[PDB]
């Protein structure tokens, strides 16, 4: 898991987290947990979602005050 | 250590490509016909690849650095790739004729042939996308160059650029899809992808980004395997080429191919997509080759077409998920691979006729009689008629269809095989019934060609005797995936 | 063995194409062919044996 | 914004395979838009390696390039055959 | 970093594990140049006999041995090692043994 | 803004592919190489953007070009001033790999890059060497020589 | 910007390279070259600057404008864009990329373009292919510069065209790789085309070889522009090989060791060994030519980069 | 029994769970076996580490019991389950619960496997209970090369208490199999009490109920303290038709090892009284107070005291006693691991004369009390009977006994780590509750699950000698010999208690 200026990357150390997780593990429906953290590292998706609602709760308040 | 196999064979090619340059560029050997001379130390070098794949089997996996970051060796590769050296051994066995009666000064086609091997060697064992595609383009651009190799002739070259053009597009199909694939898992390897892909189920999970590789993946493959949902131009390349050539890009690709399908999407991948593309292929296949069956005239083209329907039949095996239907398909492949070179062969057996129609190929019952008896045994062996090896092979895919459940897949198969049967009885009928189209008088071949037919055809009336030893052995290879 | 007598009918049969008659002095290499027979019963013990692996490591993994 | 980077990527590939389509005539137009579409795929890696923080982007946009480049020589090459003397 | 350490490993008794070169060539039992040397034979004379056709008999017959070479040599190396370490029958234990 | 300015890309790219003049394909090519290098620079991989100008617009559409002119077709950012102490320019972090730990793809774009070769050779000799200039061959015991026209 | 202070000044330094070639080159024929112009013919250039502006054109055909007007423009352009990336002291590089001489491969790769273009706008079979010819020599003569650079890029750490100066404070690789200055001075003069590699420039190859429209602005421009690759590609020969700003570091007490005026002296040893070395040496034929970078400086450059590579990995000098 | 589910159609995905390294087939584990035993290399079982005696050693190779876990045989009939030692106590429990039996003592941590449990001195918490090795009445030992042989409690009593007292080191056990007695309901009870009044009221627990558990928190006068009762069957209301409805008051299910993750949900529902043993928390308030007590030593944190009298408070406004089966309720150890070291005082018949059972409960607590370094975690106090010969048939004859076990917990993880570990390894060595300074003369029997004399670098002489005088451990050294004679199946720590 090397990176554009290497450092380790950044979702390696997910991927290290899911990786362990996913040695002698259940099923990946058991750890997806970290599997869906190293997907929200690898392409920020999470923080997405969540800022499009923060986005759309103050653009909402916004464009109900600009429509009046 | 661990890559000596595929060492061996690249340094053979590298050694045989020096040897024909220097040679070939001598004004002291009078610029010789190296091809021929290259040839047999070109079959002499894919067997000692192949001695050597078979003695370091256990020692195949021996380091963690191989198979992680490049290619991963297993007891199924290990199997297949000795049926691929072997297939691609027995194809340069018949081909040498072809290499005597043209003027074959191309020493450098012999070394694009054990190219190809190390390619389709890699490919078999490539564990990373990266791997696989830069293997599948090594194999399919040696395969493009034996396509145009009759420059003079403007047919063997238009016919290498529908061929280059659907390679390029399958190769950049495939290739899209592994940039897909790659952004979600942020892996490129098999073993990472499978791990992020185990159970992915894009209606039970959500993976937007990994089917959007998959589909390109997948989509690329088809077209190498002359799949029919993108068959496209791929038969016309077969009636084009010349007959020996047509024969090796004919099973050993496919061969490759296949192997490599089943390696990187039941392994990698698990979703209910992939069965089902398989499953929809497998009866258009069968349906466009038993149509075509009738509909094509030329033997060469015929034969193409037969090898689609049989590719059919061959894509069910993946389409039903059961290991013993994907052993029925590695049953399936090795019968349709005896029968291809055994087909080619015989029509190579009729060096000294031009393009002709199957009546002209009429006829053969007074001279050649034994010959004729060889003919029937290798339609028969594609129509799925049962003491023919094929037949048994169908019986096991149909078995394992019929527990796999696909009633409605194995009856087109079925049905095919049926269409199939009636074109042969009159192919049958046409050899020595009625049709003779003239008497004409056919000219001998090379021993090599001969024991190609027997070997083989004597083997496919004698699987019914002792079938246990393949069946055995397709199950393993399934198993180890 | 078995595999010799193939190796004879193989031997024949092929050059009938060249329409060759009968048989020649290589044509006698049912010897080799014989071997061929011997090794494929013995690759089928070993193969068999793998087989029943093949099944008990599939387990061992699946735990 | 990597989608801006992606879609656009994406939509030059669509752009390739659609020349592909169109051009079954003209092969020259067909070869470019493989090379487009290599491109469109390559600038693809090399995005997803930068949104990913990932080097094995680059290593594989790195060896895209230097095959999609033997690509181009050995199709050129077979065009310019095809077009015997 | 590199490691020798196998999948599948170990099946038979190592005799030591990841052997240094010229000790694993060192380790060739008279079966191994037994069979670099059918392989290398096998090899130059299917080179020597290609080559009657163009006329390059010697020189071809050379290029067959240097594959040969390379080749049998490989093989040698590859029983000898799967020897030395645990993949083979490795009945030379007894040369670890009085040594 | 430049960050949007791949719109020339996009436009270029659908020109390529509905233009029956090569010249303007080409031209066109060659500005989706430019404008996608102008990307690959906004992206900071420097290397990859010099690389695309050279084995691109310095070697593969001068092909392309060869092909027309002849053969003509008619605030809150948190910056870890650790991994900054020693900047990895991007050639040093692509060797760290290549050449190490991903070195067999980078030996089979070698064989890659000589079956090229030899294609170009095998393909594009063109009967112009020992291919065909070997010689016209005669052979006197077997020719006639007016005993049959 | 301060592109002003880097283009004024070379663009004149290209005048006055036309007339340090025919005053060195005479002088090399035992005669006075241009004297009578100026004090010293040094207001030469200027006549025949301003004499090429007031001749009238042969015909106007200002119709074709956009495709063989702006390929000069093109080829001038990149000519004088390669001088960005090269430092003349520590810290007078007007951008220090970290990547700088791949940026330099670049702009040559991009140079072929300008070559070929006009060349082909020129409608003239013997022309066009004449300047294909030399676009065929500007790069074949390119994997063998290449190849050299990845030379003196293995001794020095980065391509920083300031570290690889910087890489030289101990010995300048003009004096281990002695061997290399004279491949790579070998390959810039066959690169450009002003060198005794010059069959396409032939006396009178040349004028009927690069285009058809020549008004005088092209002729110049192109003159102009062989003359700024030839300023830059000597003064890569004298980053590269010779310490680029660096003094034989003796700290003279005569000398205050100015960094720019020893880039200056030495790039000026590179400019006049380019004009000794036109005349003092017979044209190469361009068969013999292409012979000669493949098979002389492409082995001769690939065996120094395994050289120079293993003998750096041995003895870990890296 | 089979595995989590298989994607690849095929073995290639693979869940284990506890013992993530793979174990060989047991064929293939008994030809690793062989190769030791002609490699001369010391095998070990896969280990826990949640008993500070290493059993597993690192060093040494280790073997998967992932399969034996999976695989569990369990007979009504004989009453008696036979399953493999891999197999964790609480997966063995639950099956003899499904079955509907019940086992009459518990090990204190539901992850350690069984098995590994009944090889350190297998015990369970009752003056009138019998311990788990007395419970177990037949077991299989690996034959040092190849093969194992079956014995039984019946066939061989000195060898099977041999092995067992072993500790794993003269034999290793394949399969053990554990007689089952018939289900009974234990009613669990949590409560804080005073040390000086719960040694005063010890004799009251023990006639009451007969299992005594005390949990000891240093700083605090009052003590956490944990019970079980065994209910009479069909108490209170008789058995009727409805199954459930009519036996919920004799028998209720209940949670067993719920806090499985530490983090719990911080909602209330239902009752939600909030509480530290029975369910890992039931309001968000408890939760922080919870975690400020693990950050917190109890002697500097003033809450704990304060919350260990609010929880016994909350169980009194919950519901007054919970019922479960005895399979279902039982005292499990937490996961997280914190070195345990002491001695454990015999109750002998001969003895209980000279000293009361209230006289050996005051001495013991005393001592914890005047232990000159505290120790943070809670100190359990457990009784346990002798391995009596009627329980499971032995030719060899046993006195009825008592045995009372105390273990001093501290923590194991903490700010500068091992630094406690070395002062409590010092502490236990020399200080009031020293292992062989003044119990030398007592003969207190040390848990062999715990370390033996701590530190085991500062005095190793105790484990080779003193034990031995300590008890008549001299033929099971010979036995451990005997036994293995290549010693493949060899622990350090056994090592040192049996040469
Ligand atoms: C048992 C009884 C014996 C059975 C046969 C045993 C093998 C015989 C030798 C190998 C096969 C040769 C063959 O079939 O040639 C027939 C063929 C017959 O032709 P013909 O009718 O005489 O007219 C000339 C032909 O035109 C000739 O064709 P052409 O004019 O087109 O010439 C082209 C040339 C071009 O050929 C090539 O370049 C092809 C080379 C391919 C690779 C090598 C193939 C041979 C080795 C096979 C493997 C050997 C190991 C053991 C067997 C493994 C399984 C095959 O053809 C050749 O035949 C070249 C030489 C072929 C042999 C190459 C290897 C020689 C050394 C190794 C021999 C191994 C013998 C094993 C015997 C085992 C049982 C005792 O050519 C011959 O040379 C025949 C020779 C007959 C006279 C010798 C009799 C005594 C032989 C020794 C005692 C018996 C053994
Ligand atoms: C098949 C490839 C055979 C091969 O390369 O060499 C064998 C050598 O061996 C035997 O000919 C000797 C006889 C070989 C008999 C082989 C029988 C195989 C039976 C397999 C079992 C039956 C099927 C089981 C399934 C055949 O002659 P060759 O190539 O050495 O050399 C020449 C030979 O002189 C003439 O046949 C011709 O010049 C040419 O065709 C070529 O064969």
């Amino acid at each position: 898991g090397w990176g554009i200026t290497g450092n380790k990357g950044r979702c390696y150390d997910f991927w290290m987290d899911f990786s362990e997780c996913m040695s002698h593990c259940r099923e990946p429906k058991d750890c997806t947990l970290l599997r869906e953290d190293y997907l929200e590292c690898l392409h920020h998706s999470k923080e997405f979602q969540r800022r499009n609602r923060i986005y759309k709760e103050e653009q909402r308040k916004l464009r109900a005050a600009s429509r009046k | 250590l661990a890559v000596f196999p595929e060492i061996f064979i690249i340094n053979a090619t590298f050694i045989l490509l020096i040897h024909g340059v220097v040679f070939s560029t001598s004004k002291k050997y009078d610029y010789p016909p190296l091809a021929s001379n290259v040839g047999w130390l070109g079959l002499l070098s894919v067997l000692i690849t192949l001695l050597l794949l078979a003695a370091g089997a256990p020692l195949l996996t021996i380091a963690h650095l191989f198979w992680n970051n490049l290619f991963r060796r297993d007891n199924f590769t290990y199997f297949c790739q000795i049926f691929l050296l072997l297939s691609t051994a027995g194809t340069i066995s018949m081909c040498f004729d072809f290499f005597d009666q043209e003027r074959f000064d191309a020493f450098e086609f012999i070394v694009l042939i054990l190219l190809s091997t190390c390619g389709m060697l890699f490919m078999i064992s490539a564990y990373d996308l990266i791997a696989m595609y830069l293997a599948i383009e090594l194999q399919s651009l040696c395969f493009y160059v034996i396509a145009a190799s009759k420059r003079k002739s403007e047919f063997s070259t238009e016919a290498g650029l529908k061929y280059l053009i659907l390679g390029a597009f399958s190769s950049g199909i495939l290739l899209f899809g592994c940039s897909m694939i790659y952004g979600s898992t942020g892996a490129t390897h098999f073993d990472q992808l499978a791990k992020i892909l185990t159970g992915y189920e894009i209606t039970g999970a959500r993976s937007s980004g990994i089917f959007m590789g998959i589909l390109f993946i997948a989509v690329g493959f088809l077209f190498k395997i002359t799949a029919v949902p993108f068959h496209m131009w791929a038969p016309d390349i077969y009636e084009g080429s010349p007959t020996p050539v047509t024969a090796f890009l004919s099973i050993a690709p496919k061969i490759s191919i296949f192997a490599n399908i089943l390696r990187v999407f039941i392994y990698g991948s698990y979703g209910a997509t992939l069965q089902q593309i398989f499953f929809f292929c497998s009866i258009a296949s069968m349906i466009l080759g038993a149509l075509a069956a009738m509909a094509q005239t030329k033997v060469k083209r015929l034969l193409a077409y037969s090898s689609i329907g049989h590719v059919g039949y061959i894509c069910i095996g993946f389409s039903c998920g059961t290991i013993e239907g994907i052993q029925s398909l590695l049953i399936g492949i090795f019968i349709y691979a005896l029968m291809t070179m055994d087909a080619f062969a015989i029509v190579l057996a009729l060096r000294q006729t031009r393009v002709k129609y199957i009546a002209d190929l009429g006829a053969l019952a007074k001279t050649n009689p034994i010959l004729a008896i060889t003919f029937s045994i290798t339609m028969f062996s594609y129509a799925g008629i049962p003491p023919l090896a094929g037949f048994c092979s169908k019986f096991y895919l149909f078995f394992a269809a019929l527990g796999c459940g696909a009633y409605f897949l194995a009856l087109v198969g079925v049905v095919t095989s049926v269409i199939g049967c009636f074109y042969y009885i009159r192919l049958v009928k046409r050899m020595f019934f009625d049709t003779p189209r003239t008497w004409i008088l056919y000219e001998p071949m090379d021993r090599n060609k001969s024991l190609l037919l027997a070997m083989t055809s004597f083997f496919i009336t004698l699987f019914l005797l002792y079938p246990s030893p393949l069946f055995s052995v397709t199950h393993q290879m399934a198993l180890s995936l | 063995m078995v595999g010799a007598l193939l190796g004879l009918g193989t031997q024949m049969y092929s050059n009938a194409l060249r329409k060759l008659p009968y048989m020649r002095h290589p044509w006698e290499h049912v010897v080799g062919m014989g071997l061929g027979a011997v090794f494929a019963n013995q690759l089928v013990k070993w193969d068999v044996k793998l087989k029943e692996d093949l099944d008990v490591m599939l387990a061992k993994a699946r735990a | 914004d990597l989608i801006k980077y992606f879609t656009f990527s994406m939509i030059i590939f669509i752009l390739g395979i659609w020349g592909i389509l169109l051009n079954r005539r003209n092969i020259l137009i067909m070869l470019m838009s493989i090379e487009l579409m290599l491109l469109a795929v390559n600038s693809n890696f090399l995005v997803f390696s930068v949104s990913l923080d990932d080097m094995m982007g680059q290593v594989f946009a790195l060896l895209v390039l230097t095959v999609a480049a033997a690509e181009s020589a050995i199709g050129l090459a077979i065009f310019v055959i095809t077009f015997r003397v | 970093n590199t490691d020798i350490t196998a999948l599948e490993k170990a099946q038979y008794p190592v005799v030591d594990r990841n052997p240094a070169f010229t000790k694993v060539v060192g380790n060739f039992s008279t079966l191994d140049y037994l069979r670099f040397s059918t392989i290398t034979g096998i090899s130059v004379t299917v080179g020597y006999l290609s080559g009657i056709k163009p006329g390059i008999k010697g020189p071809s017959m050379v290029t067959g041995g240097l594959i040969g070479l390379m080749g049998g040599f490989m093989y040698a190396y590859q029983n000898s090692a799967g020897r030395l370490m645990g993949f083979f029958p490795n009945d030379g234990e007894v040369a670890s043994y009085q040594k | 803004i430049l960050s949007v300015l791949s719109s020339l890309a996009l436009v270029s790219g659908l020109m390529v592919v509905r233009a029956k003049n090569p010249v303007h394909s080409v031209l066109f090519f060659i500005l989706v190489f430019c404008d996608t290098s102008g990307l690959l620079l906004l992206l900071g991989l420097d290397f990859f953007a010099m690389i695309f100008l050279v084995v691109y617009i310095g070697a593969i559409a001068v092909l392309f070009l060869f092909v027309v002119m002849m053969f003509h077709i008619q605030s809150l950012r948190y910056t870890v001033y650790a991994g900054k102490v020693r900047s990895w320019t991007n050639l040093e972090t692509l060797g760290n790999l290549l050449y190490t730990y991903y070195f067999v793809w980078f030996l089979v774009p070698s064989l890659i890059l000589l079956v090229a070769m030899i294609g170009a050779i095998v393909l594009t000799m063109h009967r112009t060497t020992k291919v065909k200039r070997q010689d016209v061959f005669r052979r006197n015991a077997i020719d006639f020589r007016r005993t049959i026209m | 910007a301060e592109i002003l202070g880097i283009i004024l000044p070379l663009l004149l330094g290209v005048a006055f390279l036309v007339l340090a070639e025919r005053k060195v080159m005479a002088f090399v024929q035992r005669r006075k070259g241009p004297d009578v112009v100026g004090s010293f013919g040094l207001l030469q250039p200027l006549a025949d600057g301003l004499k090429l502006i007031l001749k009238e054109p042969i015909s106007p055909s200002s119709a074709n404008f956009f495709l063989f007007r702006m390929a000069p423009v093109a080829t001038f352009m990149l000519s004088l864009v390669a001088w960005a990336v090269v430092p003349f002291d520590y810290g007078m590089v007007l951008s220090d990329l970290n990547i700088g001489l791949l940026y330099l491969f670049a702009i040559s790769s991009l140079g072929v373009y300008g070559i070929i273009i006009a060349g082909w706008s020129s409608n003239s079979k013997y022309a066009f292919l004449g300047a294909l010819r030399s676009a065929a020599q500007m790069v074949s003569y390119e994997v063998s510069i290449g190849l050299i650079l990845i030379t003196v890029l293995i001794c020095v750490g980065s391509c920083n065209l300031s570290e690889i100066v910087m890489a030289q404070k101990q010995i300048w690789f003009g004096i281990p790789l002695f061997p290399v200055l004279v491949m790579f001075f070998i390959s810039c003069l066959a690169e450009t085309n002003r060198a005794p590699f010059d069959l396409p420039e032939a006396e009178a190859e040349l004028v009927a070889g690069y285009n058809v429209e020549y008004s005088s602005m092209g002729f110049a421009l192109f003159f102009l522009g062989e003359y700024a690759n030839m300023i830059l590609m000597s003064g890569l020969c004298t980053l590269f090989f010779l310490g680029g700003w660096l003094p034989i570091l003796d700290l003279p007490i005569f000398k205050k060791i100015p960094g720019s005026i020893w880039f200056s002296i030495k790039v000026l040893f590179f400019l006049f060994l380019y004009i000794w070395v036109r005349a003092a040496f017979p044209r190469y034929r361009y068969d013999q030519l292409m012979g000669l970078g493949w098979k002389v400086f492409l082995p001769l450059s690939l065996a120094w980069v395994v050289s120079v590579s293993g003998l750096l990995v041995t003895f870990q000098w890296l | 029994e089979d595995l989590h589910t298989v994607s690849n159609w095929s073995g290639t995905h693979e869940v284990q769970t506890r013992n993530f390294n793979q174990p060989e087939n047991l064929a293939d584990l008994e030809a690793l076996v062989k190769e030791s035993h002609e490699k001369k290399l010391r095998i070990r079982p896969v280990g826990s580490g949640l008993s500070p005696n290493g059993i597993g050693l690192s060093r040494s190779g280790m073997v998967n019991l992932a399969l034996m876990d999976k695989v569990l045989e369990v007979d009504k009939e004989k009453k008696r389950v036979t399953v493999q030692a891999g197999i964790r106590v609480q997966q063995l429990v639950d099956a003899i619960k499904d079955y509907g039996l019940t086992l009459q003592n518990f090990a204190s941590i539901r992850e350690q496997q069984i098995g590994g449990i009944i090889q350190v001195g297998a015990h369970g918490t009752g003056a009138r209970l019998p311990p788990i090795d007395e419970q177990v009445i037949s077991m299989k030992l690996v034959t040092p090369a190849k093969g194992t042989i079956e014995l039984s409690r019946e066939k061989d009593p000195e060898l099977f208490h041999l092995a067992r007292c072993g500790l794993g080191g003269l034999g290793v056990v394949a399969e053990v199999t554990l007689q089952c007695v018939a289900r009974h309901e234990l009613v669990e009870h949590t409560y804080v009490s005073n040390l000086q009044e719960i040694k005063k009221n010890h004799k009251k627990l023990l006639s009451a109920n007969k299992h005594v558990k005390y949990l000891y928190i240093p700083y605090t006068d009052t003590v956490v303290v944990v019970t079980c009762n065994p209910v009479s069957k069909w108490s209170g209301p008789p058995k009727d038709k409805p199954k459930y409805t009519t036996d919920e008051a004799v028998q209720h299910v209940r949670d067993l090892y719920r806090e499985s993750i530490v983090k719990y949900r911080v909602q209330d529902s239902g009752k939600k009284s909030p509480d530290s043993s029975e369910p890992d928390i039931q309001e968000l308030s408890f939760t922080e107070l919870r975690d400020k007590l693990l950050a917190l030593d109890p002697l500097n944190d003033v809450h704990v005291a304060k919350v260990n009298q609010a929880e016994a408070e909350f169980w009194k406004k919950s519901e007054g006693y919970r019922v479960g089966w005895s399979d279902e309720i039982l005292g499990f150890d937490c996961g997280g691991q914190q070195w345990v070291s002491e001695s454990c005082f015999p109750a002998g018949t001969l003895a209980n004369p000279s000293m009361k059972d209230l006289e050996y409960i005051e001495e013991l607590k005393k001592l914890i009390e005047k232990e000159a370094i505290p120790a943070p975690a809670p100190i359990e106090q457990r009784w346990t009977a002798r391995s009596k010969s009627p329980i499971s048939p032995a030719f060899s004859t046993s006195e009825d006994d008592i045995f009372s076990w105390v273990g001093i917990i501290m923590y194991l993880p903490t700010a500068d780590p091992r630094q406690r570990k070395d002062i409590t390894d010092e502490f236990f060595h020399y200080r009031h509750l020293t292992q062989k300074q003044l119990w030398d003369q007592f003969s207190a029997y040390e848990h062999w699950a715990k370390i033996e004399i701590p530190k085991d670098k500062e005095e190793l002489e105790a484990l080779q000698a003193r034990i031995r005088k300590r008890f008549p451990v001299d033929a099971y050294n010979k036995a451990r010999r005997e036994l293995d004679p290549n010693r493949i199946l060899s622990n350090n720590m056994v090592e040192k208690l049996f040469p």
